[PDB]
């Protein structure tokens, strides 16, 4: 009936999907034509968001759900079996996301109980889970990774490993992997008057002016900005407000165009003008 | 129970639904209920709007002009011979777009003087040539406007004036001769003469506007022209501004202002200071940029934050030619910003090869590397198939980078080595 989230594969070859019928379908789009390939069923409740891991680790795809469990489906010659499962949270799991391929193969999941698990991968079918309790007050909805940024020796750098995240408390808390081993909330961002729906960490076009977008029940979209590296300054700026809720927000790769999904079943595109004010480039559909 | 159960889930979730995120090669997908997947592969609209760009051959030809020197690590454009002139072939002569490129060329593109000369006067000769071409071109645009007006004019004298706007001295002189305005005819030939005759003439005008109970309106206008300062003097053809094209008036200044005393740029500036032009007019802004020679960049930013007459592509092309040419100086950062969105606009089009090429002209090495790298691997499949596309990787993509992306493709492909 109604799908929730669906994301294209890297190298634009597949297209995983999931709807409230608890079915994770992986289609294939060669030439523009859709063609199913498997219907990974396994959640006691509707699937929420879904994310493809980086081809550098073979072919992996994880899906979270209202069943409080998250699944990771590997692939070995067409063998789409699940190599690991994780039910570390008590309430539904609104979102998942993968850490930039350099950190390794880390997966971030925000539940509705107000927590956040982080599955790191080891040599074999093993997965450690550094968890964050009471991260948000009433639960969490969004989880986005901060772009992998590189900081005289034979070493792969230690990254700042940050990742933002909105929730039901209206706060968009940023986070960071403390040199010792656990994450801590580097900062809070309270600009929304109701539930934060989604939070997307725009990719850095090599540019140091890292941005982040958010949309919430109030129907406003903010593009929080940081003027320089290392200054704990996030100055929100209003994109627009619709009389209805905004459900999703995503960044287009090159221009940094924002796809604003929400309001009237309509989706909008925005590009920040040479003036600084954001505009609607067109109406989709 | 299922029905009740479902409603149970929705309220707590506070669920209402619509979803959209960017796809990896920047497209957009939203929920179609009509497609079978329930996702729609949206072709992101392309802001970039230009026929030749799609065509692969222009990109290839464009590459030959550029000389790519390595950066230290990556590529980077070093000599570049891009000219606005080049674009013209790939454009309708009629199209206004062609007009912008053409005019930009006449002003901006370097002019070559075949004849050998002593030296310093070469600059002098070169300016005349450029001035000659530029003034000639303006006459082309003005021509229908002028001719229409002359056809309606019910006088002999006014047209003689009108021909002058046409920049045709001889015809005006002839008409004057025919009209019996013998004296005026002789004076007319003076036009195109920077001669100091201007002063005597201004004197005549002064004497007149200090008594002169009667002088023909048009005769005075002709005198205003020979004076050399048509719109900056007392007995101004400023009022004419409502009547004629701003361009038409500009020509008069260019043609009679005082060609020798001032440079083409300063002279144009001289005219521009007098009249304010539509901000939106592209052709007009170009003159500003041309005239603004001393703060070209400074003007550019305000042109940017005013109107969008300049397309994204043009801005980039303009910056690049001027920079390579040493015609003007522009901010490295400003130059890059210009490049980035162009590179992006191309990417949205799906013209990855062309988009990569542009990325090359990026001053920032760090940004370049990231931008080119990210694109190469993601897109590596398409880049391989043609020689034109072959040449692209051939530009200066590092070998490691090419195969490296290729390797990733294999793991995904499940056929490795």
């Amino acid at each position: 009936d109604m799908i929730h989230d669906a994301q294209m594969d890297y190298y634009g070859t597949r297209l995983a999907t999931c709807s409230s019928d608890r079915s994770v379908k992986i289609f294939d789009v060669r030439n523009g034509g859709q063609i199913l390939i498997a219907d990974l069923r396994g959640h006691e409740g509707p699937v929420w968001q879904v994310a493809w891991a980086h081809p550098m680790y073979g072919n992996i795809l994880a899906s979270c759900s209202y069943d409080r469990k998250v699944i990771i489906w590997r692939e070995e010659n067409g063998t789409w079996e699940k190599s690991h499962e994780h039910a570390g949270h008590d309430s539904s799991v609104n979102s998942v996301c993968w850490a930039p391929h350099d950190y390794g193969l880390i997966l971030a999941c925000g539940s509705s109980d107000g927590a956040i698990s982080l599955l790191t991968y080891t040599g074999e079918g093993q997965w450690e889970v550094k968890k964050i309790n009471n991260a948000h007050t009433i639960g969490c909805n969004a989880v986005s990774w901060a772009p992998a940024v590189v900081p005289p020796s034979g070493q792969k750098p230690n990254y700042i490993k940050r990742f933002a995240s909105g929730g039901c408390d209206n706060l968009i808390k940023l986070w960071k992997e403390e040199e010792d081993g656990q994450w801590k909330e580097e900062q809070k961002l309270e600009a929304h008057s109701d539930w934060v729906r989604d939070v997307a960490w725009a990719p850095s076009i090599g540019l140091p002016t890292s941005t982040i977008a958010s949309c919430s029940q109030d129907g406003r979209v903010f593009i929080w900005t940081c003027d320089d590296a290392s200054s704990n300054t996030w100055s929100p700026k209003l994109l627009h407000k619709f009389n209805d809720v905004v459900w999703h927000v995503s960044w287009s790769i090159t221009a940094n165009i924002l796809a604003v999904s929400g309001g009237d079943n309509k989706v909008t595109l925005w590009k920040e003008s040479v003036d600084g004010q954001w505009v609607c480039i067109s109406d989709v559909n | 129970g299922e029905q009740l159960n479902g409603s149970h889930e929705l309220e707590n979730h506070q669920i209402a639904d619509s979803m959209e995120f960017g796809f990896l090669p920047n497209p957009v997908a939203v929920k179609p209920l009509e497609s079978p997947f329930k996702v729609h592969l949206e072709k992101l609209s392309l802001r970039q709007r230009e026929d030749m760009k799609l065509y692969q051959t222009p990109l290839e030809l464009k590459l030959k002009h550029s000389t790519v020197h390595v950066d230290e690590l990556c590529p980077l454009i070093v000599p570049n011979v891009a000219v606005i002139h080049d674009y013209a072939d790939w454009a309708q002569i009629v199209k206004h777009w062609s007009l912008t490129w053409t005019l930009c060329e006449a002003l901006w593109g370097h002019l070559k003087e075949l004849d050998s000369q002593l030296n310093e006067p070469r600059e002098y000769i070169q300016i005349l040539e450029r001035r000659r071409a530029f003034s000639r071109w303006l006459s082309c645009t003005a021509t229908p406007q002028i001719e229409e007006e002359v056809s309606l004019k019910n006088s002999p004298v006014e047209a003689v004036f009108s021909y002058l706007t046409g920049k045709r001295i001889s015809e005006a002189c002839s008409l004057a001769q025919q009209s019996g305005d013998h004296r005026l005819a002789l004076l007319l030939s003076q036009f195109v003469g920077s001669q100091s005759v201007r002063e005597l003439l201004t004197m005549q005008l002064v004497d007149w506007h200090q008594l002169q109970a009667f002088i023909q309106d048009e005769r005075l206008r002709i005198f205003a022209l020979l004076a050399g300062k048509p719109v900056q003097l007392s007995e101004k053809q400023i009022n004419v501004c409502s009547q004629l094209d701003w361009k038409r008036s500009l020509a008069i200044h260019l043609w009679y202002l005082l060609p020798p005393t001032a440079s083409i740029s300063r002279a144009l500036s001289m005219y521009e200071e007098a009249f304010q032009n539509p901000l939106r007019d592209v052709c007009f802004h170009l003159l500003k940029l041309y005239s603004d020679r001393h703060d070209l960049n400074q003007l550019l930013e305000p042109r940017s934050i005013t109107a969008d007459p300049l397309d994204y592509r043009l801005s980039w092309h303009l910056w690049e030619v001027l920079r390579a040419l040493n015609y003007t100086h522009l901010s490295a950062q400003c130059e890059g910003v210009l490049q980035a969105s162009y590179a992006g606009q191309l990417e949205s089009e799906g013209l990855w090869e062309w988009a990569i090429f542009v990325l090359l002209h990026i001053d920032n090495s760090g940004i370049r590397e990231k931008a080119v790298r990210e694109l190469l691997t993601r897109h590596c499949q398409l880049l391989e198939t043609p020689k034109e596309t072959f040449l692209t990787q051939k530009l200066r993509v590092p070998a490691k980078w090419i195969h490296e992306a290729k390797a990733v493709r294999a793991h995904m492909e499940s056929d490795k080595h």
